[PDB]
RNA sequence: AAAAAAAAAAAACUAGAUACUAACACAUUUAAUUUUUUUUUGUU
């Protein structure tokens, strides 16, 4: 009972530090996001996988490639790149 | 909620696709990842309302037994259990380090594996070992004797042998007095099978020593 | 509680148990392997054994088991105990029962080494089975002695060619 | 804590001062209640610390802390250590219990 | 009716046995209740368990036992209409008040509950008519509730609130509580009041310049309250206030004059330093005027002035001795004072606080009349100010004629005692570590006077006299002296035969200080005939004796182990695995840390076959201690002496001793933390029947073996007996119970070390959705654990190609 | 003469019977500091 009612308020306390955690039912959309968040996040932070994206991508600066990564987690950027 | 033909279509192993992830909130992305590369299953026993164990399977299960390498350590004589010590250290010592150094137990199991209730290893270690020792050609004393088929006797099958041939999956068999000499019949065995260093080879074994 | 009975651990591998059920597992607890349940203490057995469950497992077992499972010829003079032992036992239980013989293929025995011949086998409750090996393939083998009259008894054999000697303890056979 | 569900830990950022436990709850880690190898201190946010609730233990948070607490080295390993501040708030149901059984 | 009157009837039978009845029954009833507290309606639970908490005739306990269950119900049902909010305040509102911080603790858990549960709209409406009554204690309480709603809703909510009540002009106890509400919002914010502290501001501002004293009173302490909890940062707002309060100084004088010094000299500390040194200085003068006030509270806002203003860097250290400490120390200290604790504590503070500015030796030399003084209770608190002061300062100011004085004063006040308190022995031992080697010519007389102590006929003297050798052992052996190390040791090996358990201790502790300085050989009892003395001691029961006399003997084991024969090494451990029992706990641990100390000793085999012998025991306390001792002897003596004993022993057919070797053998991985390695191959096999058995203990403390292998083990290499552990683990996801879901769980996570993120999630992403909402619902909770170990980790692990989802990466897939 | 290609128990309610877990907690607790609450009313 107590135990339990603590389960969910760490739930709710951890869910607000790491921002996505899953609790039960989660959109598929709503876990993606987080996915793909995760992931531009691994490939602008090291920069292995910064300059291995930069120099594949072929573009003329690694701020370049960052900010492009960056940029994409918000979901209106692939709509505003089409409106170029 | 599509009909589970039209889901296991989208799917390149459609015969995991069960009628109850028909019904799941996402089925298309469930069957997608459900079928994705290495991911394994969930336990079987949800559904059940065992409590994932029942008596019926384990009720017959025994105690306990020490690996081989720790019996040899004479402390099952020394203390009773079923149903003042004066062991030397160094002895358990060179047990554990210098003597097992590589043991591992016989089974363990595969990546792949998940343990049901109802499936016991016990057996199938013995089935290994029993594959392992049991060959063709050869007889043990005890089912000759189950046979009443002395030693330097051919078996009663030799003769539809002769007429229909050496067995099917075993063409390098050979058998005495027909593909095989019948002097080299000798005790148990009438028949017998006659058809590195990986970069890294350590060239010398040294284990932790105690003193 | 336990009436100072050993209850076996499931695994020893079987003295006659009372109820031949309640173990004690590979841990310390009792069990019932037919309801396949586990208690804690002998009283909560004693419920079990008066429990409703474990009769219907028993009456389940009852059923689950009553559903499967001029010529020449020879005769035996055998002799019995002369009122020695006897004398302890007169509660009409089969007593009025003669001893019976059959005859037996040598493709069963308690060994199962040799076998290809028939024995005559001759019982009696109390005495120990006695038997007598027949290689020959037919002797003293009749063809309608009486004339036909119809109480079996056990068979053919036995009233056809037996006789009990109550009075006197004597069992002959030809 | 680890045994007595009913606590309720702080989770904030921690700050730059070390917790302190009472010589009851002296050498143990705040999270698994583990009394061997320690590893690191504890930091506690400003929340938990200002007036005299700093002196507290951070377990009890009854009487009065003296040495510092460390997280074990399992602790640290699993990461657990960086959560936040692991000061307990509330007292729990078994130590007021205590008190009223008493009397 | 009938039906539902029998409902009516469960609630009363129910609430019956909590407030009245058996331990085991009310325990249970609280399960019935709290699983059961939807099913009733709110309405007939508070409607019939609130009339029990009005009448008087309620015990403290019968009490609690209701306020539990009030709790229990309201952190469930979760809405509740506004009648039973008002009840519900009527009653737990008077819990904050109450005398003992117990009551006001578990008063506060309801309000802050009952915040939220309640909600924002409805408990100010229910406040709105509470803080206009005409009642003294109603408003006093509901201030204090007010200000536990305000920390559990969040201040700026209920502020507009605060305002209304501080700025109503239409009623004045409005205004009166509406500022106390301030006070204990900036009780319970701490430090971080802070960014709220300028709403807080519009409230107090104002609300001081009422014509009525009383608010301006309570005004003038908000703002003590809210300085001191700010430090230094909040100045900045309180320059608006700063000027009214020299307008209110200047001329108001009696009580109110108290209480704007205690705001002005609160606000002393977070000024700047230029200005610090105008207000002190214009302070100092109202001080000095009002140093003969009779009035209690003056004296303390007094004592608060200067316990600030001594921090300040404007005023010197000569100014403080020339004029205001001279007219500190005979005014405050007149014996008068020592009678009442609160204002001692005050006043001795406040000279400790003065001692940094003022030189030691000044202070020191000002606290040598008051020691010598003829009055028992004003020598103690003379006693406290000199330990404080040591403690902080220390003595190197000190010359030698005070060094002298002190020490005197010291054996003097130290020989009449009466109460029991540590006072003395700290610092009468505070001074002692501080001067050490300069202690030496002063000995001698010392030593003696413990040594007549010894024979007083009073316990606690007594007592007393033995406490203070602990103290001086090691700055004996600094002072060198060893003939008086023996000699002591051999007084106290005769008295140690004294019938007063208390003492005894005591006894045995200065024993223990002794043995641990003095070099081995050269103790003259001598320790092989020390001992056999004191294993008749073990069975003295009691407790301090208890704990004293285990760790003087695991003293012994660590530095003596070849003296006593083995035998009776043997007899101390059928005599400490007896001992065990005991309720306490540090009685506990210490038997198991001696252990380690005997098993190093004599030898592992025959301490290990005298506890496996005690598993079977049906107390719990017996056998997971004994788990902890043989974890002990497996680490000192080595695991490979311990473990095929042990997984002999788990052979055996009874349940207990299985579960306690399970246990012995996670304590003695545990502490063993890297070599673990060599050994699981072994084990693995031995949690292969743990967690396939049918109990659901087995599964539960087996994997606490999981959790302490997986960790420390993780990276060595071997990672295929792992993967095994975890096939035997998986299944076990879907089982309830708190403690073995809680283990299972930390399980799976040391495993996820060992195995690493991705082979560890092949087996979740499975049912990680799932149609059944169950299996959903319990892979989630290991996917939340994963997801908090490892973010950046399972990155490139996510089961995730461009037709998988939507948008997936572009980037994931470019090949240079 | 034959072979039988491997799965059954309930649930609910209500009371009663008995094992057990969690190094759970058990005599210390008090020298800086907030229950310290009154219609202000302590005078070179
Ligand atoms: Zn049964
Ligand atoms: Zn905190
Ligand atoms: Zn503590
Ligand atoms: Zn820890």
């Amino acid at each position: 009972m107590a135990e339990k009612q603590r389960q969910l308020k760490l739930q709710k306390i951890y869910k607000q530090k790491y921002i996505g955690l899953g609790d039960e039912s989660t959109t598929r959309e709503q876990w993606q996001r987080n996915v793909r968040n995760d992931t531009l996040n691994t490939l602008q932070g090291h920069s292995a996988s910064l300059e291995y994206v930069s120099l594949s991508r072929g573009d003329l600066s690694i701020r370049d490639t960052r900010i492009h990564l960056l940029k994409s987690m918000s979901p209106g950027y692939k709509a505003y790149l089409r409106e170029e | 909620k599509p009909s589970l033909s039209q889901l296991k279509s989208q799917v390149p192993y459609p015969q995991i696709i069960e009628w109850y992830d028909c019904d799941a909130r996402y089925p298309g992305l469930l069957a997608s990842i459900k079928c994705t590369k290495n991911v394994i299953p969930v336990p079987s026993h949800w559904q059940s309302k065992k409590e994932y164990l029942s008596g019926r399977s384990l009720l017959g299960k025994r105690p306990f037994e020490l690996p081989d390498i720790i019996k040899k350590t004479n402390i099952e004589q020394m203390r009773s259990t079923l149903p003042a010590l004066d062991l030397d250290y160094k002895k358990l010592h060179d047990v554990f380090f210098k003597i097992g150094a590589n043991w591992k137990p016989d089974h363990l199991l595969c990546f792949g594996d998940v343990y049901y209730e109802n499936r016991n290893l016990f057996e199938e270690t013995n089935w290994k070992r029993m594959v392992d020792h049991k060959r063709p050609g050869r007889i043990s004393q005890e089912l000759r004797a189950i046979m009443n088929l002395p030693e330097g006797q051919l078996p009663p099958w030799c003769m539809k042998m002769k007429d229909i041939g050496l067995p099917t999956g075993y063409p390098d068999l050979k058998i005495a007095g027909l593909n095989w000499d019948i002097t080299n019949l000798k005790g148990d065995v009438y028949g017998k099978i006659i058809p590195r260093n990986y970069f890294g080879a350590l060239i010398s074994f040294e284990t932790p020593e105690f003193e | 509680l336990s009436k100072g009975e050993n209850v076996p651990y499931t695994f020893q591998d079987e003295q006659v148990r009372s109820n031949p059920y309640i173990y004690k597992n590979h841990s310390g607890k009792l069990v019932c392997k037919l309801c396949n349940t586990m208690h804690m203490s002998w009283s909560s057995v004693e419920r079990h054994l008066g429990g409703k469950k474990h009769g219907l497992n028993v009456l389940r077992r009852g059923i689950s088991i009553e559903k499967s499972s001029g010529s020449v010829g020879l005769a035996i003079q055998v002799n019995y105990s002369s009122e020695v032992k006897e004398n302890s036992v007169d509660s009409d239980d089969k007593a009025k029962v003669p001893p019976l013989i059959r005859i037996v293929s040598g493709l069963e025995l308690s060994d199962t080494k040799q076998k290809g011949k028939k024995f005559l086998v001759i019982a009696y409750e109390p005495f120990e089975n006695i038997a007598i090996e027949l290689p020959p393939n037919e002797i003293l083998f009749s063809e309608n002695n009486d004339m036909d009259n119809n109480n079996d008894g056990v068979d053919e054999l036995n009233k056809k060619c037996t006789f009990w000697d109550a009075i006197s303890k004597l069992y002959y056979v030809q | 804590s680890r045994h007595q569900f009913d606590l309720i830990m702080c989770l904030k950022q921690p700050g730059v001062q070390t917790g302190l436990l009472c010589e009851k709850c002296d050498g143990k880690c705040p999270i698994c209640d583990s009394y061997v190898r320690p590893k690191r201190k504890v930091r506690v946010c400003e929340n938990c610390s200002f007036g005299k609730q700093a002196k507290n233990c951070i377990i009890c948070n009854l009487n009065v802390g003296v040495n510092d607490a460390f997280y074990c080295w399992e602790c640290c390993r699993l990461g657990k250590d960086k959560d936040g501040c692991p000061r307990i708030l509330n007292l729990g149901s078994n130590r007021l219990d205590r008190h009223f059984e008493k009397k | 009716l009938n039906k539902d009157e029998k409902k009516e009837r469960t609630l009363s039978m129910l609430l019956l046995k909590i407030k009245n009845g058996n331990t085991a029954s009310r325990r249970t009833s609280m399960r019935i209740l709290t699983d059961k507290a939807v099913t009733f309606g709110p309405e007939m639970i508070f409607n019939r368990l609130l009339p029990i908490l009005l009448d008087r005739s309620l015990e403290d306990q019968e009490r609690h036992l209701m306020i539990k269950t009030i709790d229990r119900v309201l952190y469930q049902l979760g809405d509740l209409t506004k009648p039973y909010v008002h009840k519900i305040l009527v009653v737990a509102a008077p819990l904050l008040i109450d005398e003992d911080p117990m009551v006001r603790s578990t008063g506060q858990e309801i309000i802050t509950n009952l915040s939220t549960v309640a909600g924002l709209k409805t408990i100010l409406t229910v406040m709105r008519p509470d803080i206009e009554n005409e009642d003294e204690y109603v408003r006093n309480v509901t201030s204090r509730a007010a200000a536990v709603v305000a920390k559990a809703l969040g201040v700026n909510q209920l502020l507009p609130f605060i305002n209304a009540a501080c700025h109503s002009r239409k009623s004045w106890k409005a205004r009166h509580t509406g500022i106390k509400i301030v006070q204990q919002i900036g009780i319970l914010l701490g430090i971080g009041v802070l960014n709220h502290l300028t709403g807080l501001m519009s409230c107090i501002k104002d609300c001081l310049m009422d014509d009525h004293v009383p608010v301006r009173i309570v005004t003038a302490h908000t703002l003590s309250t809210l300085a001191e909890n700010s430090y230094p940062y909040g100045i900045e707002v309180f320059n608006v206030v700063l000027e009214p309060l020299w307008k209110g100084i200047r001329s108001h004088r009696g009580k109110v004059l108290s209480s704007f010094l205690k705001a002005v000299g609160s606000m002393i500390p977070l000024m700047d330093p230029e200005y610090a040194g105008y207000y002190t200085t214009e302070a100092m003068r109202i001080i000095r005027r009002e140093f003969d006030s009779p009035d209690d509270e003056m004296k303390k806002t007094i004592l608060l002035v200067l316990q600030k203003c001594s921090a300040v860097e404007s005023i010197t250290p000569k100014f403080l001795r020339e004029e205001i400490a001279p007219e500190f120390f005979q005014k405050f200290w007149v014996r008068r004072v020592a009678l009442d604790r609160p204002l001692n504590k005050v006043v001795t503070y406040t000279t400790v606080t003065l001692a940094k500015k003022l030189g030691c030796s000044y202070t020191i030399d000002k606290l040598l009349t008051p020691l010598r003084d003829e009055a028992e209770p004003f020598r103690t608190m003379a006693v406290h100010a000199v330990t404080r002061t040591v403690n902080l300062l220390g003595t190197a100011d000190l010359d030698e004629r005070l060094e002298t004085r002190l020490i005197d004063a010291l054996l003097i006040a130290f020989q009449e005692q009466t109460n029991s308190d540590s006072i003395i022995f700290k610092g009468f031992g505070a001074v002692t570590v501080s001067l050490d080697i300069r202690m030496k010519p002063f000995l001698a007389p010392i030593v003696s006077t413990i040594l007549n102590h010894l024979k007083h006929k009073t316990p606690l003297v007594r007592q007393h006299a033995a406490d203070l050798c602990a103290i001086l052992i090691p700055v004996i052996k600094n002072c060198h002296e060893f003939e008086m190390l023996n000699k002591l040791n051999i007084i106290l090996y005769e008295s140690l035969g004294e019938v007063y358990p208390e003492v005894l201790g005591s006894i045995i502790n200065a024993m223990y200080c002794i043995t641990s300085v003095m070099d081995l050989d050269k103790l003259q009892p001598p320790i092989n005939q020390i001992l056999p003395t004191l294993t008749p001691i073990l069975r003295n029961k009691h407790r301090k004796v208890e704990v004293n006399t285990i760790k003087f003997v695991g003293l012994i084991g660590k530095l003596a182990p070849t003296y006593a024969p083995p035998k009776e090494w043997m007899r101390i451990c059928f005599e400490l695995l007896e001992l065990l029992k005991s309720t306490n706990k540090e009685i506990r641990r210490s038997a198991n840390a001696t252990f380690g100390f005997i098993a190093e000793a004599i030898g592992p085999h025959d301490v290990l076959v005298a506890l496996l012998n005690n598993l079977k025991v049906q107390e719990r306390q017996l056998r997971v201690c004994t788990a902890v001792a043989i974890g002990i002897v497996a680490k000192v003596c080595g695991p490979y002496n311990v473990l095929p004993v042990i997984m002999n022993e788990y052979t055996t057919p009874e349940t207990n001793v299985q579960n306690g070797v399970l246990k012995a053998m996670s304590f003695m991985f545990e502490y063993i933390g890297n070599m673990s390695k060599d050994y699981i191959y072994f084990i693995t096999p031995l949690l292969e029947d743990a967690l396939t058995d049918r109990d659901l203990v087995h599964r539960q403390t087996a994997s606490n073996v999981i959790t302490h292998l997986a960790l420390n083990c993780s990276g060595t290499g071997h990672e295929d007996a792992f993967i095994h552990l975890m096939n035997l683990l998986i299944p076990n996801i879907f089982e309830t119970s708190p403690h073995a879901i809680m283990r299972i769980l930390e399980g799976l996570e040391a495993l996820s070390q060992a195995l690493g993120p991705g082979l560890f999630m092949n087996y979740i992403w499975a049912g990680l959705f799932h149609p059944a909402k169950n299996v959903r619902k319990a892979f989630w909770r290991v996917y939340n654990n994963m997801y908090v170990m490892y973010q950046d980790a399972m990155v490139p692990f996510y089961p995730v190609t461009p037709d998988n989802n939507e948008e997936y990466i572009e980037e994931l897939d470019l090949v240079l």
